[PDB]
RNA sequence: GAACUGGCGAUGCGGGAUGAACCGAACGUAGAGUUAAGGUGCCGGAAUACACGCUCAUCAGACACCACAAAAGGUGUUAGUUCAUCUAGACAGCCGGACGGUGGCCAUGGAAGUCGGAAUCCGCUAAGGAGUGUGUAACAACUCACCGGCCGAAUGAACUAG
RNA sequence: CAGUCAAGCGUUCAUAGCGACAUUGCUUUUUGAUUCUUCGAUGUCGGCUCUUCCUAUCAUACCGAAGCAGAAUUCGGUAAGCGUUGGAUUGUUCACCCACUAAUAGGGAACGUGAGCUGGGUUUAGACCGUCGUGAGACAGGUUAGUUUUACCCUACUGAU
């Protein structure tokens, strides 16, 4: 119906700096630097007193604008991100074959091993993204931590380790094997 | 080969195709062997299924005692008359055609061995292996 | 056996779906309308059956 | 296989790419002007003219005769119709309570509401049922359904056709 | 051949898998209806050989669902890349058994293919039997014997200057 005019609000908070050109926007907090492009959405962007951006869509359809919320989730993220940091834990499962998870690191590429999924002799090898800190946690029991700047490598990177351990031939509602997220949260939570 | 194959053999010239009859070599009664189909065979256009030395085969009797005559039943066969190049370098072959009659399993329904039998057969299926004379 | 603490974590990524009655699609357990472009985006939703 | 009319056969011409039947229009030989049906991105002569909206197809659609598609579906998107809820804080989202009169009256082995059954009114507060579900053989114990705490403006249901 | 609705079957439970009563379609590998082209002739069945194409997928590749504990199985999707046999009987297409295999899926190309083959059948003339007809003769009734012509032209194709 072409709103003519959509608005959603980014707050900005003190110690991060936010730099955006065009449609390349530059995060820069505590615990590093976040870039990314955003040239395909057509939407503006506007400084208002160094603690506050506004996005706005003229003119935009229903698709169109419900792009912008995206955009707001998605910078916000960043800032998060940088200011808090992402953290995953995962959690192993397993009926009977404990499952060797460990650490390699051929060519520098720090690999991620795995070993005797449903006592497989396959080893199943999950690049870490650049950025994600891998973390053999103690205190509790078969868990392991990725930690990291940009969510989105941190929840790709945890996904990916999740898909690489699917059951094949095999009846998943009963053979529960696997690798699976038990908690999404910040590495400075509850600061 | 099938369900009694234990391991594997190294190819050898198909020398018996269906339709040939061929020598009973046991003490089970029969005096020969008629081919009608090869264990492990491959299909093709016009081309006849062929078995050759330690092929189990669906085979059936022709000349024997009557309660063997009439119906269809497993053998292995042991002696090609064909010549066939072994690995080693030689090429060997005996003066007829034989094999013995087996189970599904491999088990001979026979207890004895005449004449010399091939190194392949004897080596695939053990239980032809310990009634067999002699091994070459 | 498997500390039951995991299945619910476990059968929430495998079990705790919901399945499309015409693609067999797997969706999550409280979607309206299948995902997929074949079946029409259709609304026709069973659950996935659980063990006993 | 019949009725009326118009056509082809007996007919060229412009258009429908192409075609006996369709649209336009019927013909001596030439010159000029204007049009019909049909078109004006290029092939192709003529506006990549003006104006208001719809559609993105991981088999779009594109023009009568004509060279095909249906029943049934779709928080795809657009516009509507009828109902309701709403600043006496609408729907969500997150938090708490959810009390006494009176365990209402039978089924009494047991029913405050919950294996069931004829029933069913009050007091406290902004609000909470002689009770919705989990639960106990009953009871509480959880929960809802109602309100309150934050939130601050639209929300839900059904139907119609592009 | 595929849907739509859903009374029921399925221990309970419509939709795991089926599904009546109804209703909407698709295809031209059946058989029909019509006679539009061919009667100064387009060589009719079948088999053999060979190439390609279609997918409504039998198997192989990867997945989804179950009344999927495992194994086995069933339903479904992307999928025509690759393969889908040897025999007994019959002229057979068709059909039925034996056996192997991963499987022995379904079809078109003038019901592909006779100047490529064969001629077993149908389908000339000889002849026999049964039924019918007084008779000559008739029989999608049965049986046996019965000539398969030409490419040096153009194009197409494979090679060659
Ligand atoms: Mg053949
Ligand atoms: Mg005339
Ligand atoms: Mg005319
Ligand atoms: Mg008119
Ligand atoms: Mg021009
Ligand atoms: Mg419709
Ligand atoms: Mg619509
Ligand atoms: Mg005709
Ligand atoms: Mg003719
Ligand atoms: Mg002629
Ligand atoms: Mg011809
Ligand atoms: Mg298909
Ligand atoms: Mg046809
Ligand atoms: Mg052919
Ligand atoms: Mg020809
Ligand atoms: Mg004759
Ligand atoms: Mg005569
Ligand atoms: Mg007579
Ligand atoms: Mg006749
Ligand atoms: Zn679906």
């Amino acid at each position: 119906m072409k709103y003519i005019q959509t608005e959603q609000q980014i707050e900005v908070p003190e110690g991060v700096t936010v730099s955006i050109k065009s449609r390349i926007v530059k995060v820069v907090g505590p615990r590093g630097t976040l870039t990314k492009n955003l040239k395909h959405i057509d939407v503006t962007f506007t400084k208002v007193n160094n603690q506050l951006i506004k996005v706005a869509v003229h003119n935009g359809g229903r698709k169109h604008v419900a792009a912008l919320r995206t955009v707001k989730s998605l910078v916000d993220n960043m800032i998060t991100g940088v200011t808090k940091g992402y953290k995953y834990k995962m959690r192993y499962v397993y009926a009977h074959f404990p499952i060797n998870v460990n650490i390699v690191e051929k060519d520098g590429a720090k690999f991620i091993e795995v070993r005797n999924f449903l006592g497989d002799k396959k080893i199943r090898n999950v690049p870490v993204r650049d950025g994600v800190t891998i973390e053999f946690s103690t205190n509790v029991k078969d868990e392991i931590v990725l930690s990291g700047n940009s969510v989105e490598d941190v929840s790709q990177n945890a996904a990916d380790l999740q898909q690489i351990c699917r059951v094949r031939n095999k009846d998943i509602r009963k053979f529960l094997d696997g690798i699976y997220v038990s908690h999404k949260g910040f590495i400075t939570e509850d600061l | 080969s099938g369900n009694g194959a234990q391991g594997t053999k190294f190819r050898i010239s198909l020398g018996l195709p269906v339709g040939a009859i061929m020598n009973c070599a046991d003490n089970s009664g029969a005096r020969n062997l008629y081919i009608i189909a090869v264990k492990g065979s491959g299909s093709r256009l016009n081309r006849l299924p062929a078995a050759s030395l330690g092929d189990m085969v669906m085979a059936t009797v022709k000349k024997g005692k009557p309660e063997l005559r009439k119906k269809v039943m497993p053998a292995i066969v042991v002696r090609q008359a064909k010549s066939w190049r072994r690995r080693d370098g030689v090429f060997l072959y005996f003066e007829d055609n034989a094999g013995v009659i087996a189970n599904p399993k491999g088990e001979m329904k026979g207890s004895a061995i005449t004449g010399p039998v091939g190194k392949e057969c004897a080596d695939l299926w053990p239980r032809v292996a310990s009634n067999s004379g002699v091994v070459v | 056996i498997i500390e039951p603490s995991l299945k619910a974590l476990a059968s929430k990524y495998n079990c705790d779906k919901s399945v499309c009655r015409k693609c067999y699609a797997r969706l999550p357990p409280r979607a309206t309308n299948c995902r997929k472009r074949k079946c029409g985006h259709t609304n026709q939703l069973r659950p996935k059956k659980k063990l006993k």
